[PDB]
RNA sequence: GUUCCCGGGCCUUGUACACACCGUAACAAGGUAACCGUAGGGGAACCUGCGGUUGGAUCACCUCCU
RNA sequence: GCGGCCCCCUGGACGAAGACUGACGCUCAGGUGCGAAAGCGUGGGGAGCAAACAGGAUUAGAUACCCUGGUAGUCCACGCCGUAAACGAUGUCGACUUGGAGGUUGUGCCCUUGAGGCGUGGCUUCCGGAGCUAACGCGUUAAGUCGACCGCCUGGGGAGUA
């Protein structure tokens, strides 16, 4: 779910907007805060077999987010990670 | 379920417990479950009861007889 | 038809239970969608706030115990 | 004159609450020769009387196709229920090489150089329908001269 | 109050509940004459006995 | 004027629209509006029915429902034309061949019934002959006696008979049709739309129509 | 998704017949623009425009003649799958001629024969009957 | 008077039938609806329980309210 | 696959009005996860019903219809088997295509004055048009028109088995 008052942190520091939480820059941040949120989901109880598709889902497009990050500006990939840390 | 009626009556007219449900809990719990069946009877009872409404549908326009 | 839900838009509340008398009856069943004119909206509105009264003993479950 | 012809030709049957009968059916094509044909469907207890019912509805359903002189314009399919005859127009072609249930129609039409071949369907009644559907889907030259380009050698030179 | 002999109480109706939309002008109900008109015009409606 | 001020006027929500592109129309909650291709449509009518009548040409009136069972027989019987106001049998343009094998027989049926013996047997016999000739003459007497084929098929709509568009389209002669925003236009030649069948339009629309074939007939 | 322009305008084009339609509508490539107006000195096509800003709005006013489609049997030709590519000599005429083929040349968008008028060969679009 | 009964006829419904009605398991509602999957058993078909589906039948009468 | 209520964690779907990176999109053999019911190992357990089995009969016979009892099982948790009519038999994402009756969940606008009217999306049912097909019929959720990807068939039985 992520709650409203971690994510517009995150976004007004990655964006320069407030309302800049569409550049990928901060797209993969909310996706992996969002699961950094999440994590006391999975960590408990640990048979959701619906939110698993769930994870899939938000996961996977975020794959495929830092695939495009990757091959357009490695600088700000690397940046990416350097200001978060969500590479390993 | 619980009529009265006073005292003159000399009658019992149970028409509030066919009102209520009277074989509405029995309908399910006097033949075992099958879980599914009734659910297929239900299709084919609608097909017939959506058809009647067609019907009344089909004899508005003409008729002519 | 009725003027309950119309007169009465948002959220049908049970502190006073009088309201919810007139869409269930003296026996303890809740009346259907079919009779009164009422879209689910109201009509499962109804059901939620029904619910929580008979745990409290507001309103009864069945007739007798 | 405009030659009758005898294609589809068989044995089915009625059976009544007594024994077995049989009735008789056929389907004929007349052509004057020139693109002008009609095709009957007739059926009757017998042969004879259902040849000429299939005459009664040959000469009704005429229909007018212009031609090259023996022939065709261009090449077009004639899908009719999984029927799917092609044809070939086919300058100097030398001869029509069709088939059965087939070549005896575009013989009658003044169709005579020409090729073609019956795919997907099997029945008599389907694949001369499909060469009756092949007539009226072609496009005249001059037609499509009216169509679009308003000159022929516009379209064509 | 008859329909056959007079008709329309609705405009351009057939009282039998056969022609109800103002499209109807002049059919009647064939079973019981009831020419779809103005119920003004049944204002105008003379019969015989 | 404004065709009795309502040509266009008012039509049924089950107008159901497919017929929707050549009427526009305005709705009003059920719809009502046929207006364009109606409007003008009604003066190329008046064009076909005079050169098909420099080509002498007769008209079938075929307009049922009691909604102009009547202004048939009238605009039929006040020019020439021949005409079915009452139950249109299906068949009188593809069976017609064989619907004149009846006419054949009426045609000697009436002359036996004026010159045969009408009443030269049993008094019962007399009474069949009586019989049958009407019944002969309420449904076939509209066309009675056609001979040369009608050129123009008159159908009151597509809305309710489409087949009599059908058989129409089986010598490609011109159709002429008036219908209603609920119909099929597959086929007909000359279509002229306008409101349903209806006695008022039915005076003013058949009327002008037998009227305008008497142009071409001089 | 709507992965090839070209092959879903065929399309309305298609089923614009089949619904009695004088004017479709649809995002612009000059590509498309292009054979609207070889289309157009053809006579298939009539009066293209393209008329939008950031939207280019292209406008093409289809033609019937009796009552039937003067664009009836069309179809696309080279596919994303299997783009076929035609030499000069090589090149099939739609119809024995009595139909063309819109194919990409090496100056921009002409048809079978303007090809062959050209001297070169190319990508074979669609044919047009 | 047609509900009882014998025969005939019209409409409708159903059939893997039309060669045309050791145990009846399916096809009429086969008089215990059919079929697939899982486990076990029985001379043998299959049976019992559980989940699902329509490649299923009639929704005809007898008694109560305007 | 799942119907009482609630607490804790939390997923998927959708809508009014705007801000953005700027095709970051789709499918996919080997692979992985979910996977009704049932069987088994283990710790609890047993009201009702019920494989094996005993008994009384309809019967030429009953290990079958029915009934009185009754074990595995039915239930909860940890794993294995990884199976199906897991079938509106309709694989998945995107685009296109006259309407009515509904059901169900939100919002915008107007006198929501009142049980409404005119639009915009999701799921689903019936009647139909364009279309396809052997027919039945599906029909904006398509069996219609395309692009993309994987799997499957080449008569049945043998056998979906060793």
């Amino acid at each position: 779910s992520l709650s409203t008052e971690a994510t517009a942190k995150i976004v007004s520091e990655f964006g320069r907007d407030a309302n800049d939480t569409g550049s990928t820059e901060v797209q993969v941040a909310l996706l992996t805060a969002q699961i950094n949120h999440l994590q006391g989901h999975f960590a408990e109880h640990k048979k959701d077999h619906h939110s698993r598709r769930g994870l899939l889902r938000m996961v996977s497009q975020r794959r495929k987010l830092l695939d495009y990050l990757k091959r357009k500006d490695v600088a700000r990939y690397t940046q990416l990670i350097e200001r978060l840390g969500l590479r390993r | 379920i619980k009529v009265r009626e006073n005292e003159p009556f000399d009658v019992a007219l149970r028409r509030f417990k066919r009102s209520c449900e009277k074989a509405g809990v029995l309908a399910e719990v006097r033949r075992r479950e099958f879980y599914e069946k009734p659910t297929t009877e239900r299709k084919r009872a609608k097909a017939s009861a959506v058809k009647r409404h067609a019907k009344k549908l089909a004899r508005e326009n003409a008729r002519r007889t | 038809f009725c003027r309950f839900t119309a007169e009465g838009v948002q959220e049908i509340d049970y502190k006073d239970i009088a309201t919810l008398k007139n869409y269930i009856t003296e026996s303890g069943k809740i009346v259907p969608s079919r009779i009164t004119g009422t879209r689910a909206k109201y009509q499962r509105q109804l059901a939620r706030a029904i619910k929580r009264a008979r745990y409290l003993s507001l309103l009864p479950y069945t007739d007798r115990h | 004159e405009l030659q009758e012809k005898l294609i589809a030709v068989n044995r089915v049957s009625k059976t009544v609450k007594g024994g077995r009968i049989f009735s008789f059916t056929a389907l004929t094509v007349v052509g004057d020769g020139n693109g002008r044909v009609g095709f009957g469907y007739g059926k009757a207890r017998e042969v004879p009387a259902a040849i000429q019912k299939a005459m009664e509805k040959a000469r009704r359903n005429m229909i007018n196709v212009a031609l090259n002189n023996g022939t065709l314009q261009h090449p077009v399919k004639g899908v009719h229920t999984g029927s799917r005859v092609f044809m070939q127009p086919a300058s100097e072609g030398t001869g029509i090489i069709a088939g059965g249930a087939m070549r005896a129609v575009l013989e009658v039409a003044g169709v005579h150089n020409v090729l073609a071949k019956a795919y997907g369907s099997t029945n008599p009644i389907n694949v001369v329908r499909a060469t009756i559907d092949g007539l009226e889907n072609m496009n005249s030259p001059e037609m499509v001269a009216a169509k679009r380009g308003k000159s022929v050698e516009e379209i064509l030179g | 109050f008859c329909a056959r002999i007079f008709g329309p109480v609705k405009d351009y109706e057939c009282l039998c509940g056969k022609y109800k939309r103002l499209k109807h002008r002049g059919v009647i109900c064939e079973k019981c004459g009831v020419e779809v008109t103005q119920t003004k015009v049944r204002r105008e409606r003379m019969g015989h006995i | 004027m404004l065709k009795a001020g309502v040509h266009f006027g008012h039509q049924t929500r089950y107008w159901n629209p497919k017929m929707k592109p050549f009427i526009f129309g305005a709705r009003n909650k059920v719809h009502i509006i046929n207006l364009e291709k109606t409007v003008p449509m009604f003066n190329e009518a008046l064009a076909e029915l005079n050169k098909i009548a420099s080509r002498k040409g007769k008209i079938l009136f075929v307009g049922t429902k009691r909604a102009a069972s009547e202004a048939v027989k009238d605009a039929a019987l006040s020019c020439d034309q021949f005409f079915v106001n009452h139950r249109w049998l299906g068949g009188m343009l593809t069976n017609w061949k064989t619907v004149r094998q009846s006419i054949k027989r009426l045609k000697d049926l009436e002359t036996q019934s004026q010159d045969g013996t009408f009443d030269k047997l049993t008094k019962k016999e007399a009474l069949m002959r009586t019989r049958e000739l009407e019944k002969l003459e309420n449904s076939l007497g509209g066309i009675k006696d056609m001979g040369g084929l009608p050129d123009a098929l008159f159908v009151i709509d597509a809305d309710h008979e489409h087949i009599a568009i059908k058989e129409a389209n089986n010598l490609g002669i011109p159709v002429f049709a008036i219908v209603d925003t609920n119909s099929d236009p597959d086929g007909v030649d000359f279509v002229i739309p306008g409101n349903d069948d209806a006695i008022r339009a039915v005076t003013l629309y058949l009327g002008a129509v037998a009227a305008t074939v008497r142009e071409g007939r001089s | 998704s709507m992965q090839d322009p070209i092959a879903d305008m065929l399309t309305r084009i298609r089923n614009g017949q089949a619904a009695n339609k004088a004017a479709v509508t649809m995002p612009s490539s000059k590509l498309k623009v292009a054979i609207a107006n070889v289309l157009k000195e053809e006579g298939f096509i009539e009066d293209f425009k393209v008329e939008g800003d950031t939207k280019p709005e292209l406008e093409l006013t289809l033609k019937y003649f009796q009552g039937k489609a003067v664009v009836e049997s069309i179809q696309r030709v080279s596919r994303p799958g299997l783009r076929i590519y035609k030499r000069k000599d090589e090149l099939p005429k739609v119809m024995a001629g009595l139909g063309i083929a819109v194919v990409s040349t090496s100056k921009g968008v002409m048809t079978d024969r303007a090809a062959r008028q050209a001297g070169l060969g190319g990508e074979i679009i669609c044919y047009v009957a």
